[PDB]
């Protein structure tokens, strides 16, 4: 792969607390249009949770997590940050960050839309 | 008519298209399971499994009519025979057998091509627009299938020239290129139209296929198509040829007078552009509007080019 995505910030935190994640894209991200996040736990398939547009910054969300997630991008470090507040028990899942080249479909929540992904980090809620 | 050297390169060109087409499909399908894309991989391997099965079923019927091991004795056994004689042709009525047997193989490759060139190009191009950039492996199958479509179509035209002397005016390089670009452009417009709908509702397009498929199947009955002997093969032949009519028209039985093609395309022009009016008048937020304009441009311009090429061919030769 031309670029490698690095995930960090995962850990163990009590219920109702806060925790920060960072996803770093090392390489050329000039052609990257969409990039976001996912939730994955055993017994279910991947579904989109949050995403943003690099060109503008309009943060598309999911109705299940609308009004709670805080997704921001910083071009100085070429990375994206994710903020939790007042966790819920079902948040325990694997968080992956992935990008996608610009195409035709405009719906950056579909699992099959994104091109390449990262290793992901384990997070749990107490 | 003597199986010259010139068309021998045309015949040997088949494998370096065919075997590359075959190896591309197998190398690409496992890659999808290697990357986790199970749906595309199993479905793209379904075409090659069905593609070689359909021709093999025709292969057994043709071989039995002309005449566990016989089960696998299909195209490869047939193809080795002509080159075994074809090598001697380069070395030096064997000519009658060579030309008749080769042109028989050519047509079976056409149905092997247009049941693997056009319908399989949908899945790859549907998996290329969705993910934006795609990779080298998917570019390989799309180009080789385009080469396979290009090679088989012009080969059929050569067969039409040699089978009967009615089209004596077909001589020349210009008819080869004009009719070739007729398929490559008219199909591309209709393929891109089906792909655009495919993102909206998968079920509607699939059910739309059955309505078009059965019309082609019924269209076989009215023309009384007859090329096979077995009653079961007769049922199968109208099934496979009817499926092709959904993608492009082929003047079944070669006894028409341009009447059915006009009807098939006068609805194509309203059907394809009618779809574009639906999206333009009723905007869809699902599709990005930035790249929707060039796609909307290339779907109509290519179709405009396709009908333009038709006037040159039929209007000066047919
Ligand atoms: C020989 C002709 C055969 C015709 C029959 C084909 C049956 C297809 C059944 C699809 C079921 C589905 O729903 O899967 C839709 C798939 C994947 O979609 P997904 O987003 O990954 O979700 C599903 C992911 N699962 C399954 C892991 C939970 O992709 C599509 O949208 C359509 C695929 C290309 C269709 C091209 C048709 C061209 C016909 C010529």
């Amino acid at each position: 792969s031309q670029v490698q995505l690095v995930e960090s910030g995962g850990g163990s935190v009590q219920a109702g607390g806060s925790l920060r994640l960072s996803c770093a894209a090392s390489g050329n991200i000039a052609d990257i249009y969409y990039l976001g996040w996912f939730r994955q736990a055993p017994g279910k398939e991947r579904e989109g949770v949050a995403a943003l547009i690099t060109y503008n910054g309009r943060t598309y969300y999911a109705d299940s997590v609308k009004g709670r997630f805080t997704v921001s991008l910083d071009n100085a470090k070429n990375t994206v940050y994710l903020q939790m507040n007042s966790l819920k028990p079902e948040d325990t899942a694997l968080y992956y960050c992935a990008a996608a080249y610009n195409g035709l479909i405009a719906a950056p929540l579909k699992v099959t839309r994104y091109w390449y992904w990262g290793q992901g980090t384990q997070v749990t809620v107490s | 008519m003597k199986y010259t050297i010139c068309n021998f390169m045309m015949s040997v060109l088949g494998i370096i298209i065919y075997v590359t087409d075959l190896v591309a499909d197998i190398v690409l399908t496992v890659r999808y399971f290697y990357d986790g894309q199970y749906v595309f991989g199993v479905l793209t391997l379904s075409f090659v499994l069905c593609g070689t099965l359909i021709v093999h079923c025709f292969s057994y019927s043709w071989l039995k009519d002309d005449l566990l091991h016989c089960l696998q004795g299909g195209v490869f056994t047939r193809y080795w025979f002509v080159l075994r004689t074809g090598y001697h042709v380069v070395f030096k009525d064997p000519h009658k057998e060579a030309i008749d047997m080769a042109t028989d193989l050519s047509m079976l490759r056409l149905f092997e091509t247009y049941l693997e060139g056009c319908p399989q190009l949908i899945l790859q191009l549907y998996a290329f627009l969705e993910r934006g950039q795609a990779n080298f492996s998917q570019y390989m199958v799309i180009m080789v299938s385009c080469c396979a479509i290009s090679w088989s179509t012009v080969d059929y035209q050569i067969a039409l020239r040699k089978s009967l002397p009615d089209k004596n005016l077909l001589r020349g390089f210009w008819p080869k290129l004009t009719y070739l670009f007729y398929k490559l452009f008219t199909l591309l417009s209709w393929m891109l139209s089906v792909v655009l709908l495919l993102f909206v509702d998968v079920r509607t397009v699939l059910l739309l296929l059955l309505f078009l498929w059965t019309v082609g199947f019924i269209w076989a009955f009215i023309n009384h198509t007859q090329f096979c002997n077995s009653l079961s093969m007769e049922f199968l032949y109208r099934l496979v040829v009817g499926f092709i009519l959904v993608f492009t028209f082929f003047n079944i039985k070669g006894q028409n007078t341009k009447c059915p093609m006009s009807c098939y395309y006068t609805v194509r022009v309203l059907g394809t552009l009618g779809i574009l009016t639906v999206f333009w008048i009723y905007p869809l937020s699902i599709f990005n509007s930035d790249y929707f304009i060039p796609i909307s441009a290339t779907i109509v311009l290519s179709l405009l080019f396709g009908i333009i090429f038709l006037g040159v061919y039929y209007g000066t030769y047919h």
